């Protein structure tokens, strides 16, 4: 029950959504809203934490058009997992490069 | 056409009470054509403006110069061809008052239009002809290109 | 009928007392209430909708009376 | 000052905003006006000696 995501109005416009994420910090939070405000789609986002005791993070994307909101949502957290296997693989070749130049 | 006023304006004072503020300058100009005095907040970080410069200064009610005055939101991502690639600088803002001359008691034509662009003010001052088209709660686009 | 219009907020808040102590003593509810557990978030919605069954009866300092409804007054 | 004739025909329009007044507007303020003085009065019930006693005293 990590994720439940609350339409903005009664009408349930798809175009605005609150995602509130369960067990979250800004850690996610941050790096989240970085790769879907590269997004052109996302007309705002933003991440608020309700309060410092409760480790739940409410992320709110409004869309430009017709975007139901959850494909940017989705789009976001593919691209940071693309970037973290690029980050990973690039830095452990580095680092193995590194002891071969010591040896 | 949309729009509101066009002249060049020369530019005649930077700072009269001092550099109050780092990205934000004071600038007192004079136009050519009309006489029309005129008071400017721009950024002069992103824009650089000096005590000698030149520039042509056009109000617009519509940045698409078809006339359609369709702004529900604007869109930057959006790429159309529109009236601010032939200008430099851009500022949306409220015309929030209109004043009339307090400097003479009798047969006076001046008028003053203020205009707020987020806070930056602007004071535009002439006869009450060139001004025609203002009115309160109308929101204007300033657009201005600097000239050789 | 010389006595103000308007609802005093000591009238209103009588009003609500007596009404939300009858509602938690299960009186009838006008408002077809929708998820409401508290009789005084009861009783504000029953003034709202002006259906309070109560009568304020005002008593001027030489002892005459005059009797307003709730529903009557204004309310700010 | 500036020349305005009341019947409203003369050509540069701009001149109406300059002490601008409709009907709208004062309708709307004396309701406002006349609102706002009917719930300014001291309502009864009010326990004013008490009010007076502690604004005086802190």
């Amino acid at each position: 029950k990590t994720a439940l995501e609350m339409v903005q109005a009664a009408g349930t416009d798809r175009h605005c959504v609150t995602f509130v994420l369960h067990e979250e910090d800004h850690t996610l939070g941050n790096s989240l809203r970085y790769m879907i405000m590269k997004n052109p789609e996302v007309e705002f986002c933003g991440y608020t934490t309700t309060h410092p005791s409760e480790s739940k993070i409410n992320l709110r994307i409004q869309t430009r058009g017709t975007l139901p909101a959850v494909e940017p949502f989705q789009r976001g957290l593919n691209e940071l997992m693309n970037v973290c296997q690029h980050v990973l693989d690039k830095f452990e070749a580095s680092i193995k490069d590194y002891k071969d130049q010591k040896a | 056409a949309g729009i509101l006023f066009e002249d060049i304006f020369d530019v005649k004072d930077i700072d009269p009470e001092g550099k109050k503020f780092d990205r934000v300058s004071r600038l007192h100009c004079e136009s050519e054509s009309f006489k029309m005095d005129l008071i400017l907040d721009v950024n002069i970080q992103i824009y650089p403006v000096d005590l000698g410069d030149k520039f042509r200064l056009v109000i617009a009610s519509t940045l698409y110069e078809d006339g359609t005055l369709d702004d529900g939101e604007y869109n930057p991502t959006d790429d159309r061809p529109s009236r601010a690639d032939q200008f430099e600088y851009v500022m949306y803002g409220k015309v929030y008052r209109i004043e009339g001359d307090e400097t003479s008691t009798e047969a006076a034509t001046r008028l003053s239009a203020y205009v707020s662009y987020g806070g930056l003010l602007m004071r535009l001052q002439g006869d009450a002809n060139n001004l025609h088209g203002f009115e309160v709660d109308s929101r204007v686009y300033l657009l201005m290109k600097k000239l050789a | 009928r010389i006595t103000t219009p308007y609802m005093t907020k000591y009238e209103r808040a009588r009003v609500l007392g007596t009404r939300a102590l009858q509602i938690a003593m299960c009186a009838p509810v006008m408002v077809e209430l929708e998820g409401e557990t508290d009789p005084l978030l009861i009783a504000m919605k029953e003034l709202k909708a002006r259906k309070i069954p109560i009568i304020i009866r005002r008593y001027l300092p030489d002892g005459s009376y005059e009797d307003w409804g709730v529903d009557e007054l204004i309310i700010t | 000052k500036y020349g305005i004739n009341d019947n409203g025909t003369t050509e540069p329009r701009v001149l109406y905003q300059l002490d601008r007044i409709t009907p709208t507007q004062v309708e709307k303020f004396l309701e406002t006006c006349r609102d706002k003085y009917m719930r300014a009065q001291m309502e009864p019930g009010s326990a004013v000696g008490a009010l007076c006693a502690q604004s005086i005293g802190e």
